[PDB]
């Protein structure tokens, strides 16, 4: 959360496991596995998620839990950016090229 | 400084201090009792924090109440378990707790009232079941006596009950006074009669919040401060259902 | 005998060479419609080899492919190199004779002149399963209603072949025939011999047949 | 003498003896591997006794066959950990039985094929989803070539799969020949190339029962055997769905 | 002066003689016993020059319908 410092929330992360759609309800989301996170005390959260393999996938949804409260701000624009990285153990196996790139051209 | 406290599925941030306030200095437990070997009750996955829909609390607002164990009759796999079983029993931690800056003032009384019976709008009518508990949603007394065609007689300054408000301090409560606390716990235990009875039938204990200083701000800032509640099952136990019988 | 058997091990009972597929391609303009020509790598296009693979439900081997390649010209030049390059599954495949899907670098690739003893090489077991299946029993999608058994499964790459010199006057014509064994095998759950000659490449459909053939009468 | 095993929640009465045919000689595992550090996995409630519906077994009936672990997909909690998991694993234990007089004769086999793969119809369609299975009632064979828009090319005597039928005995299998037995058991373990796959994408494996000699009774007597079968699962396992991490 | 290797050259080496042969020659690279340090990010935009960095601007992703599910 990159917002000011004196803002102050509470969300509800959520994961839900592959092969079960989204939740469509913050109380859906609820009964799933969740992290609330606290913004106000703790200024980032680390979700370690398992069982990642390559549709049929899970879903990260946050959702609002009450809405942020601001000091006095005018424009209540406040941000929150996110970040990602493997995690400890990871394999690869059979190399092939990107598609990302196409050809010579000079 | 902070520690997070989970119970498996759930997890929340709590204030590192804010103390515990246990309900006439008994936890809850599970009974010990023999004679059960001709009624034997099993004990439990449900043990996790369940967290009901935020109030805002704005000047002026008179207060809110909800009545347990039925304010939980639609939550997970605790609900299923008030229909599957013809009896039970648990104790509860509550937490409530809420936003605030240091620009903000006013304290409200948190309090569990074992066995609190409500009055009816008219003094001769009979309150109904609609209009005395309305689910998971919190229920609200209001200031200024109005009839209804069942209602209960919400007055905030008889507290429903024909008794002196400032006096509802017997009963196990907690402050939340903005500019030290912002957050309360109570953990309630089992208290009835009989040792288990039915879910559905029967009310354990009400919790209430009634402001007393009204919620205010000074410049700018925000005209609401939400509150929120969690309450989690502690030890609970249900009846039997399998024979004791064989071939 | 006066000793254990050792020649019906599933070693020996497989891993023996055969054709498997020849095809043909020749000298020529990308305009030019056949100049190159490509093979899916299957075990089920020959019927006699299909019959010994479908004895077991898992299999897992490497395999040694060997192609052995003949030419002739037609009516009325320096001697003719030819590529044979083996895609590995889920890579890019060329649509003509110019690409750069001859020039990739993640694709093997075998140049070979004429009069040499001929190419082979081993491919490795590929597959993220831990064996291949000779049989399933489900569907691509996640609910029932993909395409029903050999999905995903049983896919391995494919060979592409061309000649390798710039065309020059007078057609130049090669044939070239696989040979295919498996090495290092190891089975896992027998299956009854199949009884119903074979229809499809891709299912196991077949038409009814007789159990066995008539007797004179049932008393000697 | 008989005696009663019993899994909790269900109990089945059987004859003392009559042998367990353990399928390649292994019994059901939680697998042990490690590298699920980084997918871990929990293992249950699930292993107690459903019966199917029995079937009829009458004269010039030609078989029937059912589809797991599809045949159980409405079966009470096992049918909701194929939905709330994404991957699975679980052995099983059947029991075939069936009631019987001493004046009736014939004699059944009753097989578990691993990755059984059907036909069609005609050689040149594909089979769909309805005609290869049917839930938890019994599909049957049919004697006699008979087209169908999508359907199995059941025969009997090739046994959907163009093999022979008497040769069918190589998978695990157990006779039921009345005049000694009336029972079977069968415990087949989790056979598969990878570990852990989708329930309802996959079939495991395709119990049959095939008549050979066919029913048939002395002066009086009923005209029909019924037969039923009891499927427990045993061992299973399911993907995590829980966080590694923390706040 | 860096990155300055040297440079291949191609000859028949029989004397000219009636009717012309002509020769194609393909090059096939790898190195062996590769070393590396410092990492970088990978490069985004189409290449240009084969001399320089010079790129052209490009979108850093696709487009999504929206970001809520």
């Amino acid at each position: 959360f990159c917002g000011s410092a004196m803002t102050t929330g509470k969300f509800l992360l959520s994961y839900a496991p592959p092969g079960a759609g989204a939740p469509k309800t913050r109380k859906d989301a609820m009964l799933g596995t969740h992290v609330v996170w606290d913004v106000g005390l703790q200024s980032s959260c680390v979700l370690c998620i398992p069982w990642i393999s390559q549709t049929n996938a899970g879903f990260v949804t946050c959702w609002y839990q009450t809405s942020v409260v601001s000091p006095a701000s005018n424009q209540p624009k406040c941000y929150m950016m996110c970040m990602v990285s493997a995690c400890n153990d990871f394999s690869v196996r059979m190399l092939r090229d990107t598609k990302f790139i196409e050809q010579t051209s000079f | 400084r902070v520690r997070s406290i989970t119970l498996g599925n759930s997890t929340i941030t709590t204030q590192e201090c804010a103390n515990v306030v246990v309900g006439y200095g008994e936890w809850p437990e599970y009974l010990s009792d023999n004679e059960a070997t001709a009624e034997d009750q099993p004990t439990v996955a449900t043990c996790r924090f369940y967290t009901l829909d935020s109030v805002q609390w704005e000047n002026g607002s008179p207060g809110w109440w909800w009545k347990f164990p039925d304010a939980l009759r639609d939550m997970g796999l605790f609900g299923q378990n008030m229909y599957y079983h013809y009896l039970g029993r648990a104790g509860y931690t509550i937490h409530v707790q809420c936003n605030a800056s240091k620009f903000h003032q006013g304290c409200i009384l948190v309090v569990c009232v074992p066995e609190a019976e409500m009055g009816s709008a008219q003094t001769s009518g009979v309150v109904n079941y609609e209009h005395i508990s309305k689910g998971e949603i919190a229920s609200r007394f209001t200031t200024t006596t109005t009839a209804e065609d069942h209602g209960v007689q919400a007055a905030v300054w008889n507290a429903g009950m024909g008794v002196g408000v400032g006096n509802l301090t017997i009963f196990p409560h907690q402050w939340i006074n903005l500019r030290t606390n912002n957050s309360a716990t109570i953990v309630m235990p089992y208290v009835n009669s009989v040792p288990m009875d039915n879910m559905y039938r029967h009310h354990n204990f009400t919790l209430m919040i009634i402001p007393f200083v009204p919620l205010d701000f000074s410049a700018g800032a925000s005209t609401y401060v939400p509150i929120t509640v969690t309450v989690a099952p502690m030890c609970a136990e249900y009846n039997g259902l399998r024979l004791a019988g064989h071939q | 005998n006066n000793h254990v058997r050792s020649e019906s091990t599933i070693e020996n009972f497989l891993a023996r060479s055969a054709c498997v597929f020849y095809l043909e391609y020749k000298t020529g303009t990308k305009e030019d419609s056949n100049s190159f020509n490509n093979w899916v790598i299957t075990t089920r296009r020959v019927a006699q080899l299909r019959r010994k693979l479908e004895m077991f439900t898992y299999l897992r081997f490497d395999m040694e492919i060997t192609v052995v390649i003949t030419s002739s010209q037609d009516q009325s030049a320096p001697v003719l190199t030819h590529q044979i390059m083996y895609v590995p599954p889920g890579g890019p495949i060329p649509v003509s004779v110019d690409d750069y899907s001859w020039q990739t670098s993640t694709n093997p690739s075998i140049f070979w002149t004429e009069g040499n003893a001929p190419a082979r090489m081993s491919i490795p077991f590929i597959s993220i399963g831990n064996a291949y299946s000779n049989f399933y029993d489900g569907w691509s999608h996640f609910s029932q209603a993909g395409v029903y058994g050999f999905t995903t499964l049983n896919n391995m790459g494919q060979l592409f072949f061309r000649h390798v010199n710039k065309p020059n006057p007078a057609a130049i014509t090669s044939v070239a025939r696989i040979y295919f064994k498996p090495k290092h095998v190891r089975a896992w759950v027998p299956r009854p011999p199949r009884l119903c000659p074979y229809i499809n490449s891709t299912n196991v459909n077949f038409e009814p047949k007789p159990v066995t053939e008539v007797r004179t009468n049932i008393i000697t």
